[PDB]
Parts: structure tokens; C-alpha cells; sequence
């Protein structure tokens, strides 16, 4: 869980042809950290994200 | 011979060793998942 690995989602989800703003990706990555239920880590199955 | 090719590649097809100790630790390391997830776990507290 870093802001680099964000940039990197973030950067992912616009590829797959999506528009996202800064709070909603912010979001989506503090709820992918909880799913993992792990503070310094963040959910790696992209598919449920 | 294995372990040597993985050296060669990793340095440019000589055998230095500092090349085979990256192949190692490469090595190693490609086999590392279950172990990285115990000690993300034990780090969390996730396994106390």
C-alpha cells in the first residue's frame, strides 16, 4: 500500500477505459486495503475491484 | 548447469560471483510467495 501502487491503479483503471477522479480512486483503494483486511496492504485481485 | 545458465543470463553470459550469488538469491526468491505472505501476516499480526 503506497501512493505509488495507487498512481499505478489508478493509471490501470483509465487504461481499461474508465474515468476516474482522485477521491473516487482514493476510495476504491482504501476499500481494495480493507477487503485484504491489512493496513500496509492493499487487494491484489483486480478482477472484484 | 541450471543454476549456471540462470548466472550466465543474469550476467550477460559470465559467470561472476556476483552473478551467481544474484542467481540465488533469484532463485530463492522466485519461491518466496508463501513465505512473503507468512511474514506480512506475522507483520500485520495476522498469524501472532
Amino acid at each position: 500500500a503506497s501512493p505509488e501502487n495507487c498512481t499505478a491503479l489508478g493509471g490501470w483503471l483509465l487504461a481499461q477505459g474508465f474515468q476516474l477522479t482522485q477521491g473516487g480512486l482514493t476510495r476504491l483503494y482504501d476499500e481494495a486495503r480493507r477487503m485484504a483486511e491489512q493496513r500496509d496492504r492493499m487487494d491484489a485481485r483486480l478482477v472484484e475491484i | 548447469r541450471a543454476l549456471a545458465e540462470e548466472a550466465a543470463v543474469l550476467g550477460g553470459g559470465l559467470l561472476t560471483a556476483e552473478s551467481v550469488e544474484q542467481a540465488i538469491a533469484a532463485r530463492e526468491h522466485r519461491s518466496f510467495l508463501s513465505e512473503e505472505e507468512f511474514l506480512r501476516a506475522v507483520q500485520e499480526g495476522v498469524i501472532r
